[PDB]
């Protein structure tokens, strides 16, 4: 209504004009006012006016919070101790308190780095556990540990609400939009209520974050106690990493309290629920083996047919298709096709002995090098095929134990901070053989060996093939490799200094500046420093034609979650080497239209290869529309790359570091087909 | 040239065969007509016939409601080609087939498509030439040279207006007919265009089923599009009967004039 009969009442500064006036401005307060609080000019000598003064406080905080300010409404709050389903509480509690916290948080947070601001942040805590708005108070309050008495003092049966929207948008705002440290709250915290709670998955997942000793103790006795069992032992096994599968069956070895735990911490048991199962509910077409192993020659596609032919591990035919096929192939091609028994038996363990015993001490030493190289791919826990090898290693040039130590300590590394593994690969690299794969796979076992430790090691194994690696400046392929399993060591960290560490003791001519920037692509697995972004933006445009590939390659790695920012104008420029790194910075995600849609135009391209770097990731991301892009293929071609590598996109078509390392290794395929070698024996197909 | 991008459409609706009800078999031979070939295949390339000619439909109602009803169940997940009326070749001097070659390219390029001629009134709409490059367009369509490329589905609105010359060649696979929209399947019209919106309790069906004579469903979306969006002016998502009435007047007039 009108204000004449309220309008000079708040004029006398008078003790009770002031303690009957408020009382009807808290009684009308219900909707604030009937207008947007215009008083303004009338209260400000209020302002300086003071025997409740804790409701002009109340009444002075309302006005201010009602029409503007910065800093002077939660001080009439944090001086009035406040102590004396509405509309009147949601609207000067919800909003206003909202707002009010949100900014009192802000300018304390920033500002200065008492326990005011904790009863006003537990105050707000309780009132908005009333109002039950969440996700928004939350949404404000996720800056102001705090966090972890406010979750347990909160998550006490909402659950669904809290952990999937809270969980979900925090998590994902949590790794996007907040860094590390408050993070690693969310991870103890969450350990806390989610180990309290229910949904024992999202704490296994907290699990290949967390990477801790404790949770999959707490998760086997709690999953132990309460009562399928295969299937979490199938993502169980997924989900856990090379830390925490050796240190659970040494633990569980420890204990040995019912062995189940250990018989589900190796392969045996994540393999012997899939092949059945996929064998008797699938039947996979034989006119791809026929067909696809039937227009094969220049002893390439007939690689292709070697690889495809690996594709089965249904149907065994064009592996039992008699003998002399690997007779007649070539050395490229008897590597290759002699790994190509270790990728059609990945089961059968029983079966490898007999199977691979009829080429091992062959009279060629790599039929029998290449059969090592599969006795170590088809297991990974059996770790009763190493001895033949690992009995001699005494060369020193060469004796078979070159090949042999390519096939056996790779086929190992795959297979696996194991000490007599190094004690014995201390020669290995020691050797300093001429063979770049011999430290090719030698940095890639360590590598794959030290991945995802606690936070590396700069011990002198890094240090021994950092002295060697810059012992001779000869074969830079071994700074194009070596680089390779220095950044597996550093993998499974950012916030280390060990990159600085390679930036102190690394720096030099370009080649290991170039290392030293590979340390930085694999020290960045991911977070919110958006810093390396704009200084990737900076060290974009420099002139070394390899750092762009790589460094800027690292893209698929480190912002691999939040896909809407992955693409940009990569393909706009000029530069072939960045059509190179958007072309990998693809990725082997679902696979979009959006992506094959990027594919219709690099697919496009004169130069081999780019033209051959394009069907490894179009045929990564789609594994309808399958046999278009081949068919394109056959239009453009009808080299010798195009077309092995076409029908290798005929395999490929039909957050561990073992889906990330061997494409990275792959990323160096423009030399000699030696690579092409290593090509065949990736491990980070599905 | 700008008369290519109206064409085709580019986008995924989210109209799938599920959506529709009555004719279930008439979807679902369409369906297993043309989604056996590039999809599920066992049924398709083991038996060894690969018939890559397609049906050929013709809706009573036409519009592009009927036959694009019929043709959305092949666009949830595949790429999608459209051609819409005869006047592309009739607004220009004759050219000849060059168009079609364009589009034969196109699909070419664009093999895992669907072919839809919308529209087909070239004879019944200089004329001399129409025949001789629709009959080019019969020779052109027949694929002498190429193998098993894309599925061509055909729609047209009359029957007799195509010549027999265009039959044996064109519609080699299959044929059916399409029932009169008399009561129910303008009742099952009006439950899928008011299924999303929320409609008023004294909203009756008989008059709404009864008053409408030999209509499509473009002027029924019409004016639940104007019926939303009058409804919408009282910033209210719920149709009452009298503004739904007052929304099929326009029906009412719109045939009649």
């Amino acid at each position: 209504r009108d204000k004449a009969p309220v309008q000079p009442q708040q004029s006398p500064a008078a003790a009770p004009g002031g303690t009957d006036e408020k009382p009807s401005g808290k009684e009308r307060r219900d909707a604030g006012d009937k207008d947007k609080e215009q008083e303004l000019s009338e209260e400000d000598k209020q302002l300086q006016d003071e025997l409740y003064r804790p409701a002009l406080e109340e009444l002075r905080r309302q006005i201010r919070s009602s029409t503007t300010s910065m800093t002077s409404v939660p001080k009439p709050l944090k001086f009035l101790r406040p102590h004396y389903n509405k509309r009147f509480a949601a609207d000067i509690i919800s909003v206003l308190a909202m707002t009010m916290s949100g900014e009192r948080e802000c300018l304390k947070y920033r500002l200065v780095g008492a326990g005011e601001v904790a009863k006003e942040w537990q105050e707000l805590d309780d009132a908005e556990k009333v109002q039950r708005e969440p996700l928004l108070t939350l949404v404000k309050e996720i800056v102001p540990l705090l966090m972890e008495i406010e979750q347990v003092d909160m998550l006490e049966k909402d659950i669904d609400e809290n952990a999937y929207a809270k969980v979900c948008l925090y998590l994902t705002s949590c790794v996007n939009y907040v860094p590390e440290p408050e993070n690693s709250a969310l991870l103890r915290c969450a350990l806390g209520v989610f180990r309290k709670f229910s949904r024992f998955p999202e704490a296994l997942r907290l699990a290949l974050m967390l990477n801790d000793m404790e949770l999959v103790e707490d998760i086997f006795t709690s999953c132990k106690d309460v009562v399928m069992l295969g299937r979490h032992g199938v993502f169980l096994e997924l989900s856990e990493d090379v830390e925490e599968y050796e240190d659970l069956t040494e633990i569980m070895s420890n204990v040995q309290l019912n062995s189940n735990f250990l018989a589900l911490a190796r392969e045996l048991d994540i393999m012997e629920p899939k092949v059945p199962d996929d064998i008797y509910k699938t039947h996979l077409e034989n006119n791809r083996f026929g067909g696809s192993g039937s227009q094969v020659d220049s002893a390439r596609m007939n690689l292709a047919s070697s690889f495809v032919n690996g594709f089965v591990n249904q149907d065994k035919l064009l592996t039992d298709d008699g003998n002399k096929w690997l007779y007649k192939n070539k050395d490229h091609g008897m590597l290759s096709a002699a790994a190509s028994l270790g990728m059609i038996l990945l089961w059968d363990v029983d079966g490898g002995l007999t199977q691979i015993d009829k080429y091992l001490y062959s009279s060629e030493d790599y039929i029998k090098s290449g059969a090592l190289l599969a006795c170590g791919i088809v297991n990974s826990g059996v770790r009763n095929e190493c001895d033949p090898a690992l009995a001699l290693l005494s060369d020193y040039v060469l004796h078979n134990s070159n090949t042999m130590r390519l096939g056996s300590i790779f086929g190992l590394g795959l297979a696996y901070n194991r000490e007599d593994v190094l004690t014995l690969l201390l020669p290995v690299m020691g050797d300093s053989k001429s063979s770049m794969e011999v430290a090719g796979v030698t940095a890639l076992a360590c590598g794959m060996i030290a991945v995802g430790s606690c936070n590396g090691d700069v011990t002198s194994t890094i240090l021994q093939t950092i002295m060697e690696k810059s012992e001779t400046e000869l074969k830079d392929t071994y700074a194009r490799w070596l680089p390779l399993g220095l950044g597996l060591n550093h993998l499974g960290k950012g916030e280390a200094i060990e990159a600085i560490l390679a930036a102190l003791e690394v720096v030099s001519e370009p080649f290991r500046s170039f290392a030293n920037t590979l340390v930085d692509v694999c020290a960045y697995a991911g977070s919110g420093n958006v810093l390396k972004v704009q200084q990737l933006l900076h060290i974009c445009s420099e002139h070394f034609d390899s750092k762009e590939k790589e460094e800027d390659k690292d893209k698929k790695e480190k912002k691999d979650k939040d896909k809407k920012e992955a693409p940009a104008d990569m393909g706009a420029h000029q530069g072939v080497a960045v059509l190179g790194i958007a072309l990998i910075a693809m990725g082997e995600e679902i696979g979009a239209e959006m992506a094959l849609r990027t594919f219709g135009h690099l697919l496009r391209y004169g130069e081999p290869t780019l033209r051959r770097a394009v069907p490894l990731a179009l045929a990564l991301i789609s594994v309808s529309h399958d046999a278009d892009p081949e068919v394109s293929y056959n239009s453009i071609f009808a080299a010798r790359l195009a077309a092995m590598l076409r029908q290798l996109a005929q395999y490929h078509a039909k957050k561990g570091t073992l889906t990330l390392c061997p494409y990275h290794s792959d990323r160096q395929l423009m030399s000699q087909v030696a690579v092409a070698g290593l090509l065949t024996v990736l491990v980070s197909f599905l | 040239d700008p008369l290519v991008t109206v064409m085709k459409v580019e986008k995924a609706p989210q109209e799938t065969y599920a959506d529709i009800g009555g004719l279930d078999n008439q979807i679902q031979e369409i369906k297993e007509s043309v989604e056996l070939p590039l999809t599920h295949p066992e049924y398709y390339e083991e038996m060894g016939i690969k018939p890559p000619k397609g049906v050929i439909l013709y809706g009573p109602p036409g519009t592009g409601k009927t036959l694009l009803a019929k043709a959305v169940a092949n666009q949830t997940s595949a790429t999608f080609l459209r051609v819409v009326g005869s006047e592309l070749i009739q607004k220009y001097l004759g050219d000849g087939p060059k168009l079609v070659r364009e589009l034969f390219r196109v699909a070419e390029e664009h093999a895992p498509s669907i072919v839809f001629i919308d529209e087909i009134d070239a004879i019944g709409t200089g004329e001399r030439e129409i025949q001789r490059t629709m009959l080019e367009l019969l020779n052109q369509l027949d694929g002498f040279d190429s193998r098993g490329d894309v599925k061509v589905i055909m729609a047209t609105n009359r029957i007799e207006t195509l010549d027999p010359a265009l039959i044996r060649p064109g519609r080699i696979d299959r044929k059916i007919e399409f029932p009169l929209p008399d009561e129910k399947t303008k009742k099952r019209i009006f439950q899928i265009h008011t299924s999303r919106m929320t409609l008023a309790d004294d909203v009756t069906l008989d008059d709404l089923i009864m008053a409408k004579d030999d209509l499509s469903g473009a002027d029924i979306k019409a004016i639940c599009t104007e019926a939303g969006l009058m409804a919408l002016r009282e910033r209210r998502m719920k149709v009452t009967n009298e503004d739904f009435k007052k929304s099929k007047e326009n029906v009412l007039y719109k045939k009649q004039e």
